[PDB]
């Protein structure tokens, strides 16, 4: 009522695009519209999607 | 009178029309059995490959479309046209490279399109024109601007990096090398006539 | 304190411009440093 | 003395940046000096990493 936390629903494979690193400006907007509110709150669903093991390459 | 253009767009199909600063690919037409020969081949080679550059208009154009209606502040080059007019007939021209008085800079800066154009007459013999036009991109962004203005366009130049790297492929490669070679020969021949005429 | 070692955080992993950028400034104040972190993002 | 081996030594992918077109006329460069003065001996330091594997 006096500080309404916002939520940031995020899935993981829509971050990651085609394009090059585009993919960082997907995040980028995000990080700068987390600064839009103070009480905000970042959720990354399936960050497998976004950062997974070395596994050979 | 005729077009202003400085930058060296010329083939076949037209554009002909124009006079640059520097180098310049006006075709049309500019012992004896040879050199009928070679005229004759030239005409047939020169209809397949064309044929060939018309092929590549078409699939450069899937991704031409969204590469320039997406983006439009590098469709036009920092330094306005006018500067250059006079010139033809503040900023000095070098070998190509254009030099400015007041800050130094230089500037291969073209307006995010020469290669449509380019592929309207059609000289893309290889896919390594291509990859310059995109490396002139590259230009663009590295020679003016600050570190925003940069990274973004290096952003869209590794677009149009990641479709060069999808329309350069190795059956298509090597066709490239066969007209390149060919290509290499047609251009020698083209400064030769155009000096002995 | 006469001289003054300067910081240079850089990350691991377009990047070449930002390396001139790096290593020219580092040049021009002679007392400098450079550090990589995660030189295997830049070197695999 | 009257004969030059002229000796031109590159680096490991001095030639090879990521631009594609300029390591090219490099080796073209190259090879044509090599031609031009004629008893020549090209070096390739750290040739592991201008041909890698």
């Amino acid at each position: 009522d006096e500080r309404k936390i916002t939520f940031f629903m995020r899935k993981g494979a829509d971050i990651l695009s085609k394009w090059v690193g585009e993919a960082e400006r997907q995040l980028r907007l995000l990080f700068e519209e987390a600064k839009k509110h103070q009480p905000s709150i970042i959720f990354f669903d399936e960050i497998d999607g976004l950062a997974p093991v070395r596994s050979s390459k | 009178g005729p077009t202003r253009r400085l930058f060296p767009t010329g083939g076949p199909f037209g554009g002909n029309d124009v006079t640059t600063i520097f180098g310049k690919n006006t075709n049309f037409y500019n012992p004896l059995s040879e050199k009928v020969v070679l005229r004759r081949k030239l005409k047939s080679f020169q209809h397949q490959d064309m044929r060939l550059k018309n092929v590549l208009k078409i699939k450069l154009s899937g991704l031409m479309d969204l590469f320039k209606n997406r983006y439009k502040r590098f469709r036009k080059p920092p330094i306005d046209d006018a500067f250059l007019v006079h010139l033809f007939e503040a900023y000095i021209k070098d070998e190509n490279m254009i030099l400015e008085v007041s800050t130094g800079r230089k500037f291969f800066n073209m307006d995010l399109d020469i290669v449509e154009e380019r592929l309207w007459n059609g000289y893309y013999s290889e896919p390594k024109q291509f990859l310059k036009d995109i490396e002139l991109i590259y230009r663009d962004a590295n020679t003016i601007g600050d570190r925003e203005r940069v990274i973004k366009a290096s952003e869209m130049f590794a677009n149009a990096q990641m479709g060069i790297e999808e329309i350069s492929t190795p059956d298509f490669i090597q066709e490239c090398k066969a007209t390149r070679q060919r290509d290499l020969e047609r251009q020698e021949l083209f400064l030769e006539d155009e000096e002995k005429r």
